[PDB]
RNA sequence: GGCAGCCAACGUGUUGGCUGGGUAGGGGAGCGUCCUGCAUCCGGUGAAGCCGCCGAGUGAUCGAGUGGUGGAGGGUGUGG
RNA sequence: AAGUCCAAGAGUGCGGCAGUGAGACGGCGGGGGAUAAGCUCCGUGCGUCGAGAGGGAAACAGCCCAGAUCGCCGGCUAAG
RNA sequence: GGUGAAAAGUACCCCGGGAGGGGAGUGAAAGAGUACCUGAAACCGUGCGCUUACAAUCCGUCAGAGCCCUCGACGUGUCGUGGGGUGAUGGCGUGCCUUUUGAAGAAUGAGCCUGCGAGUCAGGGACAUGUCGCGAGGUUAACCCGGGUGGGGUAGCCGC
């Protein structure tokens, strides 16, 4: 008898969030973006060359 | 008397009755392990010769399996960022020697 | 061990570095050398420390029973109390921070033996 | 295809009640009932949770002072999230909650935990839960103890029987449902499904086309 | 769901003031200058680690070649000879020798000597 | 003597061989915090928090081990 | 044609996610300079630092030796 | 913002000009006293233990004498698979972070503690990859009926 506690989801379903930012042990201080330019703020459209 | 016990690659100074912490040995406490010398002194005499020293061993019984101190290593890199937590704690046995 | 009798005063309107530059002069002292040493000692925070000793005695007159001469003040100390906060002005419109300190004396005096 | 005994408030039973297999043998699928019952419960998360950003809060529309050579930190109000009292970075703001997964997702998972209760035999057809014209939670209690042992039970009643669901609704481990309202969750929580004849009728005839 | 982050800071707080006790100053005292210090203890109980190895067979070295030069012998020699000898005894418990019981490094250094070349500086 | 990554062999958990400095950066697996569905357990014979003792883990950390203080709520499993 | 081949953790193609686009000194080949610069500009299946700990050079990123998985109060060596 | 269940908010006595306290009482508690639940850290004392006034100290780490405490054993003070505290002395040893070819750097930032402070959310958005349902099909949008998370809704959209 299958209650509300045995559900589970499967396998390599939910994957964890990756939290940026949050230490050097993952990734930190500058949270993947390396350092200054104009992509260490906000972007390039990508239409431009 | 007093022998040189040679165990886990180290060599230690040994008389009947010392007790010694070595390295790891497979041996359930209580068994009796017999080791190799590399030399024995009797009174004012000592064997140095390579076959009659292969012709005496130690042997001691197991009283217990050890931890040995706990390690806690963090290396670490200044401005870079690198940090590296971790810690080792030994396996080791201590040997009650009996005879030589 | 021996008996004991305590007194304490709070809010004392005195810095507590100040009442323990006196208190260093009669801590472990008998009680009648210690009021003597404080009326002739010309700092005026002689006044509370003092009268907190004397009132230390009179407990051990009147609530433990025991000897007067036989006092000795063991324990004596000036911790801190609340602080008030004012500001002076300053030149230029430059506005300092002043203390107005307290302090908490402690005496513990035992009846010790001759 | 089990054959479920209708049985009668008097401690009787009148008929039984054939359970096709397409409708309460379906095996049951853990991964897919697991996200049926996970969106349902997103549906009912009232995200009425909110914050205020830097623009927001009250003020804020100075530059405290000005910005060379006093000595002190750039700021540019005092509504920033650095000060206390300033906005929130990344707060919540209300969010509807609810997911939109398959029509026949949804159905599955009914089918297959409702298998899974038919496999163990907990599932039960009543003609009704006690006598009318008058509620009464002392014998419709009598009569669902004799029913079943266990904590939790769904009682899937029709609509129009009143007399029926009041006299179980103050019972502490009761959940009263309609069949056409019928879910995936309600029926794992109970342990025992007790089905009116009625209703259990009900439900095979939605799905027997 | 608005979290109060002081459960879970103070923790490695008290595990680093804990480790800091003894330490002289203000880096027994405050989190960050004692986290400071802790960087700088553990990297040099590391490095100390991996060198007390090489401090005591320094020390082992230097007992016994003050007691071989009283038995009369170089330590350089006395150590190729005991190679030669096939006496496979190392450093540590040949200072203890030195130190314990003369007698048998005497016994030794001559079985050392015995078993060494006519001519050391010969070409061979 | 302990660990781990890749691979191989019998075979289905072992063994073996190679390998394991590292910033920007990529990937993987986890610790601790809070709120919650469901399930269990503990608590005025004293919960949380705090301060210790004695210990534990490869790391974040742990102590349904213990005392002091304290005075009403907490733990654990499996999902969100 | 072989070698390495329980590895180089090698090539090539498609895709997801990048950072980088300020380099430094030393050896060898050169331009500019006065065949000056701890100068400047190029070449190099050249090296090291960057991003490299340990030993030597008194101290001394870039020179010589040698690439740190952890432990040991074992042994043999490299530059010196 | 928080005494306590209830003011039962300390009668009376003593030191003091009062403030403050000490007895006595109230209370389950006053380590709840209208400066009041819990009462952390920074910061400030007092008591004890070890050390320190010929010595050039990133303030540690490794080795280490002496002293002090504690747990065992034999016994009656000396070892032991011990554990703590402090440390004369000896070897090694140039803070953290940013940013740089390169900083212990005499480049930046930081007096200290406690609390706070930065990749989030919306969308039948786009691309890729997991996972699940159905499968040459897949799915509904507005909307309608449900005190619910359920059921209808073929317009369209994507594949062909
Ligand atoms: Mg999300
Ligand atoms: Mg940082
Ligand atoms: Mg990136
Ligand atoms: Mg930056
Ligand atoms: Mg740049
Ligand atoms: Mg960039
Ligand atoms: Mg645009
Ligand atoms: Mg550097
Ligand atoms: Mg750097
Ligand atoms: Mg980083
Ligand atoms: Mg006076
Ligand atoms: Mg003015
Ligand atoms: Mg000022
Ligand atoms: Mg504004
Ligand atoms: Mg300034
Ligand atoms: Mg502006
Ligand atoms: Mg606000
Ligand atoms: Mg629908
Ligand atoms: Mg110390
Ligand atoms: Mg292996
Ligand atoms: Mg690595
Ligand atoms: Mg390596
Ligand atoms: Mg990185
Ligand atoms: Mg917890
Ligand atoms: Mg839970
Ligand atoms: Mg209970
Ligand atoms: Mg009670
Ligand atoms: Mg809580
Ligand atoms: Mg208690
Ligand atoms: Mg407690
Ligand atoms: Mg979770
Ligand atoms: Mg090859
Ligand atoms: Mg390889
Ligand atoms: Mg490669
Ligand atoms: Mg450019
Ligand atoms: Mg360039
Ligand atoms: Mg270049
Ligand atoms: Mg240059
Ligand atoms: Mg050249
Ligand atoms: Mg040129
Ligand atoms: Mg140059
Ligand atoms: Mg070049
Ligand atoms: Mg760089
Ligand atoms: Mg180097
Ligand atoms: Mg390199
Ligand atoms: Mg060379
Ligand atoms: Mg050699
Ligand atoms: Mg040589
Ligand atoms: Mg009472
Ligand atoms: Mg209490
Ligand atoms: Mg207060
Ligand atoms: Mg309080
Ligand atoms: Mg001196
Ligand atoms: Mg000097
Ligand atoms: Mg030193
Ligand atoms: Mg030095
Ligand atoms: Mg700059
Ligand atoms: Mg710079
Ligand atoms: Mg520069
Ligand atoms: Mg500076
Ligand atoms: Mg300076
Ligand atoms: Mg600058
Ligand atoms: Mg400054
Ligand atoms: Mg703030
Ligand atoms: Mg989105």
């Amino acid at each position: 008898v299958i209650k509300l506690h045995d559900l589970k989801p499967a396998p390599g379903e939910k994957k964890a969030k990756t939290r940026v930012g949050r230490g050097e042990g993952s990734k930190g201080k500058t949270a993947g973006r390396g350092t200054k330019g104009t992509k260490a703020r906000k972007n390039v459209p990508v239409m431009f060359e | 008397t007093y022998a040189i016990v040679k165990t886990g690659g180290k060599q230690y100074k040994v008389a009947a009755g010392d007790v010694v912490k070595v390295e790891k040995l497979d041996s359930e406490p209580g068994a009796s392990v017999s080791l190799p010398v590399a030399l024995v002194v009797d009174g004012a005499n000592v064997t140095s010769k390579a076959d009659d020293l292969a012709k005496v061993a130690v042997t001691a019984e197991v009283l217990e399996h050890t931890k040995g101190p706990k390690i806690r290593i963090h290396k670490f890199k200044n401005k870079t960022g690198y940090h590296k937590r971790q810690g080792h704690r030994q396996q080791l046995t201590v040997l009650k020697v009996t005879g030589i | 061990e021996f008996p004991s009798a305590t007194a304490k005063a709070r809010y004392v309107r005195v810095s507590a570095t100040k009442a323990r530059r006196v208190i260093d002069l009669v801590r472990g002292k008998s009680v009648e050398e210690a009021l003597d040493i404080l009326r002739w000692a010309p700092q005026a925070a002689s006044e509370p420390v003092a009268k907190v000793i004397a009132s230390a005695a009179a407990n051990a007159q009147n609530n433990e029973g025991l000897d007067p001469s036989t006092l000795v003040v063991a324990t004596v100390y000036a911790d801190e109390g609340p602080t008030a906060k004012r500001i002076r002005p300053r030149a230029q419109g430059r506005a300092f921070r002043i203390r107005k300190r307290t302090s908490h004396i402690t005496v513990i005096v035992e009846s010790r033996p001759p | 295809t089990l054959k479920v005994d209708v049985k009668t408030p008097a401690g009787k039973t009148d008929g039984s009640v054939e359970l096709p297999a397409e409708l309460f043998d379906v095996e049951p699928n853990i991964a897919l009932m697991h996200q049926v019952v996970t969106a349902q419960l997103a549906a009912k998360r009232q995200g009425t949770h909110s914050t205020k950003t830097r623009g927001e809060v009250s003020g804020g529309g100075k530059k405290p002072y000005r910005q060379k050579g006093t000595g002190r930190a750039r700021q540019g109000s005092t509504r920033a999230p650095q000060f206390t009292g300033g906005g929130t970075v990344h707060g919540p703001k209300p969010r509807d909650y609810s997911q939109r997964t398959p029509k026949k997702m949804i159905a599955a998972a009914l089918r297959g935990a409702l298998s899974d209760r038919a496999r163990n035999d907990r599932i039960h057809a009543v003609t009704e839960l006690v006598e009318g014209q008058t509620p009464s939670t002392k014998s419709a209690k009598t009569f669902l103890g004799t029913l079943t042992e266990n904590k939790k039970v769904l009682v899937v009643i029709g609509r129009t029987d009143e007399v029926g669901a009041k006299s179980v609704r103050n019972l502490p481990g009761v959940h009263v449902i309609s069949p056409d309202q019928l879910n995936t969750y309600d029926v794992l929580n109970a342990d025992d499904v007790v089905f009116s004849v009625e209703a259990l009728n009900a439900y095979i005839s939605a799905n027997s086309k | 769901a608005r979290v109060k982050r002081a459960l879970n800071a103070q923790k490695k707080r008290r595990t680093v003031l804990k480790a800091s006790k003894g330490y002289r100053g203000q880096r027994s005292r405050l989190y960050r200058k004692a986290k400071e210090q802790q960087l700088h203890s553990l990297t040099y109980a590391y490095r100390d680690r991996r060198a007390r190895k090489g401090e005591f067979r320094k020390l082992w070295i230097s007992r016994i070649n003050a007691a071989a030069r009283a038995n009369d012998i170089t330590y350089n020699r006395l150590i190729q000879g005991l190679k030669a000898a096939g006496v496979e005894v190392d450093r540590k418990n040949l200072a203890e020798l030195a130190v314990s019981d003369p007698a048998a490094f005497t016994a030794l250094v001559d079985v050392a000597r015995a078993a060494l070349p006519e001519d050391v500086n010969a070409p061979s």
